[PDB]
DNA sequence: ATCAATATCCACCTGCAGATACTACCAAAAGTGTATTTGGAAACTGCTCCATCAAAAGGCATGTTCAGCTGATTCAGCTGAACATGCCTTTTGATGGAGCAGTTTCCAAATACACTTTTGGTAGTATCTGCAGGTGGATATTGAT
DNA sequence: ATCAATATCCACCTGCAGATACTACCAAAAGTGTATTTGGAAACTGCTCCATCAAAAGGCATGTTCAGCTGAATCAGCTGAACATGCCTTTTGATGGAGCAGTTTCCAAATACACTTTTGGTAGTATCTGCAGGTGGATATTGAT
């Protein structure tokens, strides 16, 4: 077949400018240079937790495809209830 | 002479549907005749409250079509809807304009 | 093409009652849908528990009503209780 | 053969 | 040549991003990061495109919320610059950590 | 004068397996009761949701196991899943 | 002729009671044969874990009777139990000895 | 010599709570601020408890009324039933 | 004439109260405060003995937690003295208001 | 350093509150035997997800420059910690009855069934229209001087 | 307080993307209107345990003295903002390929249900004892000198 291209270091696609923008929406005026790496770490932890729960629902359903509903159920469990994607 | 339980009760919200969802959701063995009517009415009340305020946010922003930003402005600017929905995220809602005073310039 | 059902039809009625010249995006409708399912579950859940707490097997308007007093804040509860007490009393004395 | 804890102690035998 | 003083463009940016609702992380990078983390839990996973958008909407709303709390932590220490110790204190008090 | 059930008898047995010389106060036993009832509700709760999400009328070992993976941290989940599979094994192999 | 579902499963926790509490609980219409075995095993495991570590804490205070203080010490001193019970108050548990370093006197 | 019930929550008691919380030094404004927070906490819990009482058509607030109230306010308490 | 220096008894109280589990508010004042607040919701109300104890347990655990978070906010600002703004910031980040 | 005041620590003691242990009674778990419901196994869709690629805005990286923020230092004044007493409030221990809860009784209310009727979904079609994105041109804000 | 660089505002002006609004349309679900079941409000009463109230007991209100903390003022180093410049990667919008969700039909296990048989678990009770006090005397800690 083709087998997937290897995925490494994708956390670095969360660029300094993208984090500045998120900080601005959150009302931040000045940013220490150390904030970018600290934000990537906090983001990885948050995604790993939500994906681990979403994939657990995917596997329980005996599916290979993660649905919007799997993510929505994982976010609800995590107390980060999301409107706009069903349920 | 088929009347919907909605029309009997004077509600836009479907009493039928709500009775069923209380049935299939395993909330209790048995569901009283009152329950669905009361619930459909509360849900209808709340959606009317949100659409009133979001309607106003649409009109304030010179718009005819309510978008998620208008629902976010409506909910976040209302002390009680904000508390009811304090652990909810409205996709494509954004945040309220708010700058901490010390961050503004000059003396 | 499996019939997947929503509260759209009823949300749109209520939109037209309160703001007769106003539209709603499908996204905004998506949110209004999430909002109805959410408050439904929260109220049904409180009611479920309330009944179990009182060794009852029936959810009546009385369990819904208490659930609304527990879930909604002050004024929304007041008004919500009115519309639900009304809608019932009417539904009863419309038979 | 009963309940095995994380510390590596068991619950007796039969 | 005429320069804005430090903070003038930062305030311009706060006003602009607080007015808008667009996702602020690039779409493709964020999708790769989702696929990487998911792949490390389970190989041969696919995603509904709406799953990834749902994750992205949930991640941005979380980080925005966290930066508001972090900013309150910097301002409580009489600074205007957020530092790691502000995020850490926010997360500790949110009970996201011990 | 009616029967007030608890898990006291079972907590006391598991205490004797684990710490044969060790006793337990009335207040400590009340906390252990609260504990069991709480984890009971959390796990049944997730199982109920799992079944409802998958349009199933039935909570099996599989819904309990997924519920445990969602609710217990790291090593607690691992060990709990293994105690649970082991008890179902032993019970299926019992004429 | 009668053997408890517990004695078959190798458990001290009551498989029969758990089965009934699942029925009278409105979790689902039906209940697989294993589900109450598994559930009762999980609850017994977690009980053993806590009574293990609480026993240790009791012994360490030169004590042979577990009290709430011993339960709180066991739980809050274990990363995993502490997370599982993060939003829970053990009555009469007090807190862990913890003085922030900057509050210690200079010499 | 009559005073509010809230002031029955005295400086020395609030000072003891802080101390279990690992606090070394306390501003004098804390005592009134703490009484404020305490009132809100009890308001919010006692409201929900009493709503449980009324639903059970009772005139006595049970431990269960309180435990059920604490649970839904996200302050689950162990050792009083449930 | 021998006198302990400021903070030396404070530390001793910290060590003492973190070691024990006794309720630290007097029972009767608390009972009175419960009954007052409750009166505003339903009159002629009785309370089980255990109901009031449940409330005191919950309420003291809550305040002790809040003083810990408050202490971190004070220490954050490079102080050792807790102030109203420290309680207020702890409550804000916990999501108890604002 | 020394010197003393007070706090803390460990061994031993012992009364009884609060455990463990024991018994008979019955609610509720298990046993057996039909009575229903389900949740794969097979076998097909179309949906929609992966992939790959081409062309072009659009945002990212990096290096330079200096405004002004952070944090170290110093210091004065005010604000909390400590402490010595007695009185006032709480804690303790001993009675009347409110009301919880035990329980049985019967009907108003909810279920079960199987009809008939109507709503709400969707697919398809067209049919309309709000507004995003663009472009000038008039107007406001910022920062040098 | 003057001026110029540059951001911001607002009113026009498009072309769809996405909204609204027909259908016809049908399939599932809601409704209807008896046949059957039963859960819970009703009424009664007993016996807990809650409110109250009067002696026993230490905890708290108080005012004074000053240790040392907070916050103000100052300053220099250097971090982080702004911005210009160069160009890589994301966005966008196709096309083709298939993996896999999602349906719909037989059922042989699997679990529910109705009834009977059995006993584990509860509530009195009835003993047993872990340990919270208390005392004595050694040593450690703190703060004066
Ligand atoms: O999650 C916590 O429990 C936590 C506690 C304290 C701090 P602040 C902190 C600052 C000074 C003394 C003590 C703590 C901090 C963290 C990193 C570097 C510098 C200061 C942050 C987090
Ligand atoms: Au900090
Ligand atoms: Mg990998």
């Amino acid at each position: 077949k083709r087998h997937r291209k290897v995925l490494r270091d994708n956390i670095q696609g969360i660029t300094k400018p993208a984090i500045r923008r998120l900080a601005r929406r959150g009302g931040v005026k000045r940013i220490s240079g150390l904030i970018y790496e600290e934000t990537r770490g906090v983001l990885k932890v948050f995604l790993e937790n939500v994906i681990r729960d979403a994939v657990t629902y995917t596997e329980h359903a005996k599916r290979k495809t993660v649905t919007a509903m799997d993510v929505v159920y994982a976010l609800k469990r995590q107390g980060r209830t999301l409107y706009g994607f069903g349920g | 002479k088929a009347k919907t339980r909605s029309s009997r009760a004077g509600l836009q919200f479907p009493v039928g549907r709500v009775h069923r969802l209380l049935r299939k959701g395993n909330y209790s063995e048995r569901v009283g005749a009152g329950a669905p009517v009361y619930l459909a009415a509360v849900l209808e009340y709340l959606t009317a409250e949100i659409l009133e305020l979001a309607g106003n946010a649409a009109r304030d922003n010179k718009k005819t079509r309510i978008i998620p930003r208008h629902l976010q402005l409506a909910i976040r600017n209302d002390e009680e809807l904000n508390k009811l929905l304090g652990r909810v995220t409205i996709a494509q809602g954004g945040v309220l304009p708010n700058i901490q005073a010390v961050l503004l310039p000059k003396k | 093409r499996s019939r997947k059902e929503s509260y759209s039809v009823y949300v749109y009625k209520v939109l037209k009652q309160v703001h007769p010249d106003t539209g709603i995006s499908s996204k905004a409708m998506g949110i209004m849908n999430s909002f109805v399912n959410d408050i439904f579950e929260r109220i049904a859940g409180e009611a479920s528990r309330l009944a179990h707490y009182n060794k009852r097997s029936t959810i009546t308007s009385r369990e819904i009503q208490t659930a609304v007093r527990l879930l909604l804040p002050g004024e929304l509860a007041k008004h919500a209780v009115s519309e639900g007490t009304k809608a019932v009393t009417k539904y009863t004395s419309a038979k | 053969p009963g309940a095995r804890l994380r510390s590596g102690r068991s619950t007796g035998a039969p | 040549p005429h320069r804005y003083r430090p903070g003038t463009v930062a305030l311009r940016e706060i006003r602009r991003y607080q007015k808008s609702t667009e996702l602020l992380i690039r779409k493709l990078p964020f999708q790769r990061l989702v696929r990487e983390i998911a792949q490390d839990f389970k190989t041969d996973l696919r995603f509904q495109s709406s799953a990834v958008m749902a994750l992205q909407e949930a991640c941005e709303a979380y980080l925005v919320g966290l930066f508001e709390d972090t900013n309150l932590c910097a301002i409580h220490a009489k600074r205007v610059t957020i530092m790691p110790k502000d995020i850490q204190l926010a997360r500790r008090i949110r009970g996201e950590r011990a």
